[PDB]
């Protein structure tokens, strides 16, 4: 080995983490904010659905097309006791989570190119192909499902809402070049601070210790005592000590 | 009368916030209530699972809130005060309340 | 599947604190 | 050593006497009253653990 | 928009030295390098269940894929007792939900993952440790010897209900363990002594304290309340009559913030009414796996203590 | 023409309480409001196992899908000791198969199926609660002593075989339950004590004893027979030496009418003979499962009582 | 070329007899007709667990389709303790490990295949009967009690440490199990006694024996070794501080030429030095299976005896 | 399947039993 | 498929050998 | 003062090792921290779990370390040195200390 490896090793490493520091960072403000509702949009659209595909603005209610739904398909579930019931006694059923699932495609040659879709923010008018559309939409649906978001589907016939995404796949084949099949899989939520003192309820948080690094907890962990700033060392000096003390 | 510091407090804002302390080896729970009209904390004090609190008052600077109850077995011996951490001036408010908010909610401990 | 073993297992665990536990005055 | 399943009940049980099953000792007489003759009596022995600590009887 | 995920948060400390005065588990948290090791987005399974008796509380953790010094920094302090809190809640805030001694650490690393394990007693040394040696004569209020006891065992006392102007009918004497001699005392006067999350519980059987706690399809209930004996066995009768005997269980999501000798109010739409509690077990598997908290609750007959 | 199907029955009772008289399960069937609560549809899962010990015969039961109004009739009487009895054979007949008490009962019911526990005993009340306290001197017929202890017992005398013209050596006492002072008359007289289906059996070890029974391919056998050691441990030999030592298995069908105590004849190509019974085991899936018994035998040496 | 391939062999002999002098489970081999019942292309299934402890080191054994004969043989001598000696290795050699006595043994034939089971004791027989009757003065010396209560157990003295010139302080008496005895002084004296393949092992704690082994991936190491405490509890400290306390766990294919009392260096790229061992267990599946053993290491702080 | 769980727990049980009942002259 | 089962019921012996032996001075 | 030697150290070069050794049948806890502008070790030593070290010294070659705190209950009586294998001139480095590296730590008991 030699010195000049070492100034390789550590660029090696440097870059590598700098990667975490971007996309983690950008997951983490993502779930900071709770503001912002993303929805999609499966067919329905030109069947009057753009009554509220109107409503979508550019900074709250984002709203994701893609140029191409082939098929998309909604099912539920219920399970029930396997053995002869004493007799009424219809409560033996249980309900299962809905699940929805759809395929999708994105091109480098799009046909519409309508702005208020969020994968068309600032695409370019007349030179597409150089915009990388494909590229566009993933880096969207990755933040999307990395940060949990509660989804709403718009579709040909009902609303969905509270639904997550669990799984989607990406590929591009030898056929169809110059653009990518997209699926996705998603489920139903039974989802169930500054509060108005109306609404307040009685709450709790069970036992606590000395809270965040204080004066007491400094002396815990063998820290030194955080100096006070002279704004005034005349009143409360006096007081202070007679009356609270010193950790010691 | 020697006292030392042992204890700090903290209040995420929320109004109706309940929650169990230990201090001088024994066991409390607190109550605090947030009131509009007059914009201050209600701090309610008893024993664990006690059907009614033993001691009811209003959160003030620089004030001795357990002064005239050092007479109950179930009251703690030491000092409670709420004093700033920036200009003197400042009142006790909702969220300005912990270690580094503004306000300092302390508890300190006689020595024996 | 361990949800499946450990069912079993308490269900034994039950019957030996039954048969050292079982009848008496006190 | 601690393995065997036997073992863990060899230890109970003579942990279990240990705070239990008292039949006789031997004593010293320290209150003694002469109406209903009745004594007052403290046990002499003791053991020391390998923890540093020790067992004492109290005055009966 | 987000969704509801939990979050969890697990400390180790200095090791506990037991002295002249009450131990804390709170002041053993900071190491000598100050912080201490805290342990967050690592998947972790643990088992703890509570219950009031003689014998502590004891719960169950496994960790996978801890860092070298992590586990180095354990296998040094095998011969003592680290101190250990756990924290466990929704994405806003974690209540504490054990804290005690680490009895036991192992490891074992087949190849592809390691799995360390944790037993944990809550506060096991003091409960098996603390020699006694008292007597009193006849006459005595039993009001004192109870105190007297309680001091021995060097733990803060949560809450004890004292017995009045009772006075001992016939010399006592007291060796052993203290913990042994007080749980003896239970039986003789309708007592139930059991020591928690390092509080010291002095409670009278059959009676129970305010709602402290509902249960509701808004309170996280999972699944309705179904009717089970307190006991795997059963007493003759005569068909102290206050005691126990019945019972019922209920299920919840994982809350710390209970206690095994405090009070709920049940609002479903089956059964109502008031029980005491008697035994909890808390699972978690951060994941996969559970994340709910079981009650096993008690009717009651006595007066509103 | 029909196949060979399964059939059953289960009943449940008034609490049994006991008096100044021996105790009978069966004069309790009958509920206040007559008929008894009775449940023959229902897949169950049951195990029974029985054996000539001082310990009772144990079995449990597990019933799916039971109507809320009989489970409120078990969350009631949570402190009683309800009789309950159970059947089985072949669509034409049901034999006695387990008479006792219900020690323990509980329910859970997670979303689809709910599922109902017991656990029953066989005379548990009596057996762990009948106290005595008898003495007898110098010259005393050992005859006497027996019989007065049984009758101590407050259960009906199954068989009893007398000790003849034996006298008691030195003086005796007794105190405590009746039952461990009968089993430890058991080592020192090569007797065999155990109470089973509410019948006392006093018998003597190594004796046995006409062919109650007769095991084949047309008896419903299930395999062949093998040996099996009759205990968990081997013990030293001088190599009462009349004492049992030896045994084998076999396996049948579900068939409620044999008891430990009684004797078999084993019709096989490979083993041909007559031995003891020592143990039983009743297992039964209404649905899904086994119908089948398990018996442990050993070999005899001695007279032909 | 070959591979290298599992072999074993497991003998059967006479029935084991004790005696006026120490016994050795060797000369028990040949049967009545000389040569001995030899098993040894046959799928078995064995664990065998060992320790220094009062305890003896037992091992399960299992045996598939084994021929009517073998079994009639067992089926008799069901009274009588057999010889048994278990041998594996690699092809080339196999070392002895583990002789003793059938406890226990069982035979179950459903259907296809039947499945014959064995429980081995190491000396059993002796360390649950051998009975003493001793007593000894003051001013007696420590060394002379220690090997007339040895003698007293009748078995071969594998390895012993004489105390000097120790002398009793107070008189002592000596009865029941010899073993318990011997175990008693273990306490009061800080040895260690335990019996082993035969051999009788008394020994200093804390201290420890060359490099009699060497683990290495080499040596045919498994995975890596990881910390483990020797204990599933902890003890309060004053922080005979000599003893034992920490300890280290290892994996390794199996080999039979180890004892628990032994010594071994562990050459490993992260842990190096030098360990005791406390436990083992030896695994084996001929056809499927593994054909390892594990080692629980304790670490040592005394004197190199 | 919980016949192969509770033919596993029968051996454990038995290993138990044989664990404290053994040798011994009574 | 017996070594998932097996793994579990050391874990419990594990457990009940723990709580039988623990804390004291001896 | 007849003294054997009974363990020699090494150390890997980490700035801030810190580890648990055996000595005498005794345990103690170390600390070994580099300083960059004297280029030396810092050596604390201190009991298992111990609030603060007993003692902290500067390590020099054939300098008696211990010398002046052989006086306290859990300081070990034997002699530790630093001493060269190779040329004498040599001074303790970083990278320097092992058994074959340059530089032997080690620790002696007296025969008692």
């Amino acid at each position: 080995i030699s010195p000049a490896q070492q100034a390789q090793a550590d660029k090696r490493a440097r870059d590598a983490a700098a990667a975490k520091r971007k996309q983690d960072t950008e997951v983490s403000n993502a779930k900071s904010r709770e503001d912002i509702q993303y929805t999609m949009f499966v067919s329905g659209l030109r069947r009057g659905r753009l009554n509220e595909f109107e409503r979508k603005n550019r900074t709250d209610d984002l709203a994701i097309l893609f140029d191409s739904v082939t098929t998309h398909t909604y099912t539920k579930d219920y399970n029930k006791s396997s053995y002869a019931v004493e007799s009424k006694a219809s409560d033996h059923v249980t309900t299962q989570d809905g699940k929805f699932t759809f395929s999708g495609t994105v091109t480098d040659s799009p046909y519409l190119i309508d702005p208020r879709n969020m994968i068309d923010r600032d695409t370019d008018k007349e030179n597409p192909m150089l915009a990388r559309r494909p590229a566009k939409a993933i880096e969207i649906l990755e933040l999307i499902a990395d940060s949990h978001q509660l989804v709403t589907l718009v579709t040909e016939d009902n609303i969905l809402s509270n639904y997550v995404i669990t799984s989607f796949q990406v590929d591009r084949s030898s056929e169809a070049g110059s653009s990518i099949n997209v699926q996705v899989t998603l489920e139903e939520f039974r989802f169930k601070r500054t509060s108005d003192p109306k609404k307040a309820k009685n709450a709790n948080t069970g036992t606590k210790q000395t809270a965040e690094d204080g004066a007491v907890d400094d002396s815990a962990k063998q820290k030194r005592q955080t100096p006070y700033i002279g704004k005034n060392a005349e009143t409360k000096e006096r007081w202070e000590n007679a009356a609270i003390g010193t950790t010691d | 009368r020697t006292v030392v510091r042992t204890f700090d407090f903290e209040l995420s804002g929320y109004p109706d916030e309940t929650f169990r302390v230990v201090l001088d080896s024994v066991t409390y729970e607190l109550r605090f209530m947030w009131n509009e009209r007059d914009e201050s904390w209600f701090m309610s004090l008893g024993d664990i699972g006690a059907q009614r609190p033993t001691i009811t008052s209003k959160l003030t600077c620089y004030s001795d809130i357990l002064a005239p109850y050092r007479y109950l077995d179930n009251v703690p011996d030491g000092n409670l005060y709420l004093w700033p951490l920036g200009d003197i001036r400042t009142r006790a408010g909702r969220f300005n309340i912990g270690p580094l908010k503004g306000i300092q909610m302390t508890y300190s401990s006689l020595i024996e | 599947l361990r949800n499946m073993v450990r069912a079993v297992v308490d269900e034994n665990n039950q019957f030996n604190f039954n048969m050292l536990i079982q009848g008496g005055p006190n | 050593y601690a393995d065997r399943y036997d073992a863990a009940f060899g230890i109970y049980i003579s942990r279990f006497l240990r705070n239990n099953v008292h039949t006789n000792i031997r004593g010293k007489v320290v209150g003694v009253n002469y109406s209903g003759p009745s004594v007052d009596v403290q046990p002499m022995a003791y053991t020391e653990f390998p923890s540093g600590t020790t067992d004492r009887y109290p005055v009966i | 928009m987000r969704a509801m995920e939990r979050t969890y948060t697990l400390v180790i400390g200095r090791p506990v030295v037991i002295g002249e005065k009450p131990v804390n588990i709170e002041k053993f948290a900071n190491t000598s390098k100050g912080d201490a090791y805290e342990i967050k987005d690592l998947h972790i399974e643990f088992n703890v269940k509570k219950d009031n008796s003689k014998e502590p509380n004891k719960g169950y953790v496994t960790v996978y894929n801890l860092s070298d010094e992590v586990v180095n920094y354990l296998s040094v302090n095998q011969r003592e007792s680290l101190a250990v809190m756990l924290h466990a809640g929704y994405n806003g805030d974690e209540k504490l939900i054990f804290s005690g001694t680490v009895e036991y650490v192992e490891d074992d690393f087949p190849e592809e993952t390691r799995t360390t394990k944790f037993i944990l007693g809550d506060g096991t040394l003091n409960l098996t440790t603390a020699t006694t040696a008292r007597s009193y004569r006849k006459g005595t209020p039993v009001n004192s010897v109870l105190n007297d006891l309680i001091a021995d065992l060097k733990l803060p006392k949560g809450r004890v209900i004292d017995f009045g102007n009772q006075t001992l009918q016939t010399s006592m004497a007291f060796t052993g363990n203290a913990s042994q001699n007080l749980a003896n005392l239970a039986k003789n006067t309708g007592s139930t002594f059991s020591v928690q999350d390092g509080a010291v519980y002095w409670t009278k059987e059959g009676s129970r304290f305010n709602v402290m706690f509902e249960i509701s399809e808004e309170g996280g209930m999972v699944g309705t309340p179904t009717p089970k004996q307190p006991s795997s066995s059963k007493k003759l009768i005569k068909a102290h009559d206050i005691k126990e005997d019945v019972g019922m269980t209920v299920s919840t999501l994982l809350n710390g913030a209970i206690l095994p000798e405090s009070t709920v109010y049940l609002n479903t739409r089956y059964h109502k009414g008031f029980y005491k509690v008697a035994e909890l077990t808390h699972r978690g598997g951060y994941e996969t796996g559970d994340w709910i908290t079981e009650l096993g609750l008690v009717e009651t007959r006595g007066e509103l203590i």
